[PDB]
């Protein structure tokens, strides 16, 4: 990606620590979630910023890889779900 | 409530000068501690304006050491004819411990101005 | 006595394993819990409790034609 | 009486209330740091030359301030006077006041230290290093005194724990800031005491708990502008508290102010130096041996210890992204790559490769390999991840769906069991009854386990006594030999195991130990003596009988690590493995009466013998880093010819990157391993044993010094202890006479047999009761203050 080549030109020397490359330059985001609470506190709505950039939800699969719409996740449809849902969001821009 | 160290640091006279060769055989006053390794030396005392090197025979007398000195510390002792300028060189890179015990034994021995 | 209960449980969870029950999740959770428990039991009673409260898991399946095996 | 009590209320806040007696002194049980000419130590005496007044408050409630009035010699009264009169300025001085008062016909002098604090920094540091839950009260009374938490907390049992109730941390944390305060005032103090030209030493039990100082006795005069302090008892004792309570956390805020948020280091800044050095020069200024951030510049390893500490401290203030490999883009024949050209550990400063080379056409097997195992390529192209099941800072993903693990049951063996009952077994009430089983584990097994590294903290371990007991432990290993070897001398067993990741997509070690010449392997080895090779690692679930339903994991390491650490250690590892009759007993069969021989060794004439073992609660997660480096250093010590210097230093670096804190391909993703060992590399059981011995010694050192001074009877041992302290703090360099002396003393009264993390000690009984050999309670105390877990006595 250009964005990398950017970020490396911007280097002081051509050396950047690794832990900020997949964070800033990478695209498709995966997220794990254990609970409904953490869900509604951290990936609630249809989008969100995080690491200071926007992200869009695509699909929310679960433990058995069953597609689950962003609707069923009520507070109270929760105790009927395999719980560590995987949210596959995207580098929103 | 925690006393430091009752001392036993001796004082001799020997050789020092300004350069490796300028050290005349008798002009400096060594303060030292004979530790596990011979008469292990700590500090120098003099009256001359500057002495950047010193020379002392070894444990058995093989060679003469070429031990440089500190930018000397300034002070004035008293001799029956008034004040008298004196310098206290240290062997460079000598940590606070022995500097401290040397000052202890010294200021004990010599009362300053 | 009870020692056979622990044994039977080991056989049993092995069965429910090989019947491909782990495609679920929540199943495998409740089962592995019942297992890990009776394998620390202390008194035949609550054992037998967890025992049946498991076994029925298998019964609800339809891989077994127990009407056969009960041939004696 | 009162006129006195009046006359020592001087001019201020006349609200006093003598919690003393009348006009007599007091008797306090206070824990000094003492070292005259005859006694020595850090121990809890009974002091009594003081009258003590508790200053009260308006509304006539008590209030934490004090007037402490001491009575001593006239001559000393003058010394203290002229000194105080020289130095009544640098605000870290508790405002004294002298006077002469009459008791009877006696004109007794009196000094009045004004507004102090009931305790002193001593009581803190002491009754935190030498914990013992049966009676830790002063801890209770401090922690409530400074609003760290309200009394109710303490009755909820397991309040002192760590593996349990780990919220306890935050409680300690609440204190931290005030500790920091002390440091700062002391520096002000030191500067004054220099320019006014004084000499003396600072000790903890002169320190009201706020920050001031007082007990100005033994200082002596000097020229101005040339006064020296002595700060190597002070810090070097204060060291480990400094990262229990996190006294540096008020240093990341927008201006060292709890209110403001944080600084935000721009994501790209990895260097960080003049910061490190500036922090150091503002806090530990009067320290007495140079400090040089990047440990590359250090000399004989011991300077590497004395700077690896300060880094393990200054590194809990910088951000946890700019730690780790430093990638950069290269060109394989006009083709952009990203490869890890360096590293930036949490201690070892910055480290840069030394044979790096851009723009290459065709790359051979060697470098091909060393590229497929760097995580630069792997994570540089993967989906960003964020996990809310752990706390360990995740990093990247790889697949597009995580993988879940499960651990099937065991399977029965009916017949043998049917036999067994047929022989009249398991008939109820038996004293043999099944107890070990094949426990089964559900889905999220791994990560729900690998989470445990959150039990691992940073730590600063006191630097002086460490720089000594490393020498004694060293002495325990003077009967072996090792050094670099060559390919045709390593020896592999069962050359068929796993090969970590990703090399396990292609087969076992048959290939890689096979698809390479000897010269291949020698290029590799004598290469990493000048470069760094960050690696990965896999976690595996064990499947075997047990007795506790938890999980198990074993870190399968990637081949480019073992394939060198072998070559580098094999000679020693054998030399230990095959020697009969010593301390370490790795590799001595228990068959053919070899066991009996083991015992009739580890007895060996210690007069009044008792036997004690112990066990380490969560041994391989909670081991702080410093001790791991200490193990690796003691092993490499014997390499003095094969290696050189920079060869070693990069070799240590390669190990610390490959087993201590590198990424962990747990599950289907990458995390970071903040610390702790890793039970799968090339040098475990040995390193565990060494660490273990380090704990046993440190316990004995404390048990010695901690003892009072003037009840020791054997004048010989008293002169030991005294000599010990002297060699330990005052001195700077080793006393081989003393060290040999000590080692012998131990072998005579505290003999020990060691397997990898599994001990037995046979020790001289009545000594224990006299406290000159570390009985159990000292083990509690050490596991606490420098393994920061709590070793139950069950
Ligand atoms: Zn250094």
């Amino acid at each position: 990606n250009d964005a990398l080549n950017n970020i490396i030109n911007n280097a002081r020397d051509g050396c950047v620590p690794l832990n900020i490359i997949p964070l800033t330059t990478a695209a498709k985001l995966m997220v794990v979630i254990p609970d409904y609470n953490t869900y509604k506190n951290t990936c609630d709505g249809t989008t969100f910023t995080y690491a200071s950039a926007l992200w869009e939800i695509q699909q929310v699969v679960d433990a058995d890889s069953k597609i689950v719409q962003l609707s069923e996740i009520s507070m109270d449809n929760s105790p009927n779900l395999a719980w560590p849902l995987i949210v596959t969001a995207l580098r929103a821009n | 409530n925690n006393e430091l160290s009752p001392v036993a640091l001796r004082q001799m006279s020997c050789a020092a000068g300004t350069t490796q060769t300028a050290c005349t055989d008798d002009n400096a006053l060594a303060y030292y501690n004979t530790t596990k390794g011979g008469r292990f030396v700590l500090a120098l005392l003099s009256d001359l304006q500057d002495l950047k090197w010193a020379r002392f025979p070894k444990s058995d007398g093989t060679g003469t050491i070429y031990t440089e000195l500190e930018p000397p510390c300034r002070f004035v002792t008293d001799t029956p004819k008034g004040p008298k300028v004196k310098y206290l060189y240290f062997i460079k890179g000598l940590n606070n411990l022995n500097r401290g015990m040397v000052l202890g034994s010294l200021a004990a021995t010599v009362r300053l101005q | 006595k009870m020692s056979d209960v622990k044994c039977t449980s080991v056989v049993l969870l092995s069965v429910l394993q090989q019947l491909r029950v782990e495609s679920s999740s929540k199943l495998w959770a409740q089962c592995v819990q019942l297992h890990n428990d009776i394998l620390l039991a202390k008194d035949t009673t609550e054992a037998f409790e967890k025992m049946v409260s498991l076994l029925s898991v298998l019964l609800s399946m339809q891989g077994a034609v127990d009407i056969n095996k009960l041939c004696e | 009486a009162q006129s006195f009590l009046n006359r020592v209320c001087g001019v201020s806040a006349a609200r006093l209330t003598p919690c003393g007696t009348g006009t007599s002194t007091d008797v306090v049980y206070r824990a000094f740091d003492i070292y005259n000419d005859k006694v020595a130590g850090f121990a809890k005496f009974l002091k009594t030359n003081c009258c003590r007044f508790q200053e009260k408050d308006e509304d006539d409630n008590l209030i934490d301030s004090y007037f402490v009035v001491k009575r001593h010699t006239f001559s000393n009264y003058q010394h203290e006077e002229t000194i105080y009169n020289l130095l009544k300025d640098c605000p870290a001085v508790a405002k004294h006041d002298f006077f002469k008062f009459r008791i009877d016909g006696d004109m007794v002098p009196h000094i009045s230290r004004q507004r102090l604090t009931k305790y002193t920094m001593a009581d803190l540091v002491y009754a935190l290093r030498h914990f013992d839950e049966g009676n830790c009260d002063t801890l209770k009374e401090i922690l409530v005194t400074y609003n760290c938490c309200d009394d109710d907390y303490f009755n909820k049992k397991d309040w002192y724990d760590f593996v349990e109730n780990p919220d306890i941390l935050r409680v300690y944390a609440n204190l931290g800031e005030r500790v920091r305060q002390a440091l700062l005032k002391t520096v002000q103090f030191c500067d004054a005491m220099r320019n006014a030209g004084i000499v003396g030493v600072l000790t903890l039990d002169n320190q009201d708990l706020n920050g001031n100082w007082y007990d100005f006795g033994d200082f002596i005069q000097t020229t101005p502008g040339s006064g020296v302090p002595v700060v190597d008892s002070y810090y070097s004792l204060l060291m480990p508290i400094l990262t229990l309570t996190r006294a540096l956390t008020a240093e990341s805020h927008v201006d060292t102010d709890l209110t403001k948020p944080y600084i935000k280091w721009d994501l790209l800044k990895y260097d960080f130096t003049e910061e490190r050095l500036k922090l150091f020069d503002r806090y530990f200024k009067y320290w007495d041996q140079t400090y040089h951030p990047n440990c590359v510049n250090c000399l004989d390893d011991r300077c590497i210890l004395h700077c690896a500490n300060f880094n393990v401290l200054f590194s809990t203030v910088f951000p946890p992204t700019s730690f780790g490999p430093l990638v950069r883009k290269i060109f394989v024949d006009g083709v952009p790559f990203v490869v890890s050209t360096g590293y930036h550990f949490r201690e070892l400063g910055v480290v840069h490769n030394q044979d790096v080379n851009l723009h290459s056409s065709r790359l051979s097997f060697k470098e091909l390999l060393v590229y497929a195992a760097d995580p630069a390529m792997h994570a540089a192209s993967g989906n960003l991840l964020l996990d809310k099941r752990t706390t360990c800072f995740s990093v990247a993903a790889l697949t597009n769906n995580v993988a879940f693990q499960t651990v099937k049951p065991g399977n029965f063996n009916k017949d043998f069991y049917d036999f067994a009952v047929s022989k009249g077994f398991f008939k109820e009430g038996s004293s043999v009854e099944l107890k070990h089983f094949f426990f089964a584990q559900d889905g999220n097994a791994a990560i729900s386990d690998y989470d445990y590294y959150r039990y691992n903290l940073p730590t600063m371990c006191d630097i002086r006594q460490l720089l000594f007991v490393v020498e004694v432990v060293d002495k325990y290993f003077d009967c072996y030999d090792g050094g670099c070897i060559n390919a045709n001398q390593v020896i592999v067993n069962n050359l068929d195991k796993s090969a970590g990741f990703p090399f396990n997509k292609w087969g076992k070690a048959r290939l890689y130990y096979d698809s390479m010449s000897y010269e291949d392997q020698d290029a590799l080895f004598a290469y990493t003596k000048r470069n760094v090779i960050p690696t990965i690692t896999q976690m595996n679930l064990k499947y075997a009988i047990s007795a506790k339903n938890r999980a198990r994991t074993v870190a399968g390491v990637s081949i480019c690590s073992t394939m060198t650490n072998r070559q580098f250690h094999q000679k020693l590892l054998k030399s230990i493995a095959a020697t009969r009759g010593a301390t370490v007993v790795i590799g001595t069969s228990k068959f053919y009466g070899g066991w009996h021989n083991m015992l009739k060794t580890v007895y060996s004439d210690v007069e009044n013998p008792h036997l004690m073992g112990w066990d380490y609660p969560k041994c391989d997660r909670a081991m702080p880093n410093m001790l791991r480096i200490m193990a690796s250093l003691v092993l490499a010590r014997k390499h003095t010819t094969c290696c050189s210097l920079s060869h070693r230093f990069y070799r240590l670096a390669n190990e610390c990157a490959q087993v201590l804190s590198e990424m962990v391909m747990c599950g289907g993703s990458l995390y970071v391993k903040p610390g702790g060992t890793s039970s799968g590399d090339a040098t475990t059981a040995y390193a565990n044993s060494v660490f273990n011995i380090c704990q046993a010694v440190t316990a004995n050192v404390n048990a010695l010094l901690s003892t009072d001074g003037n009840k020791i009877a054997d004048k010989y041992v008293r002169n030991l202890q005294h000599r010990l302290y002297e060699c330990l703090y005052r001195n700077r360099d080793v006393d081989t006479d003393f060290v040999n002396e000590f080692y012998a003393y131990l072998r005579k009264h505290f003999s020990m047999m060691i397997l990898s993390d599994d001990a037995v000690v046979c020790f001289n009984s009545t000594y224990a009761s006299q406290g000159l050999v570390a009985s159990i309670k000292n083990f509690k105390s050490v596991l606490y203050y420098q393994n920061n877990v709590f070793m139950s006595e069950a």
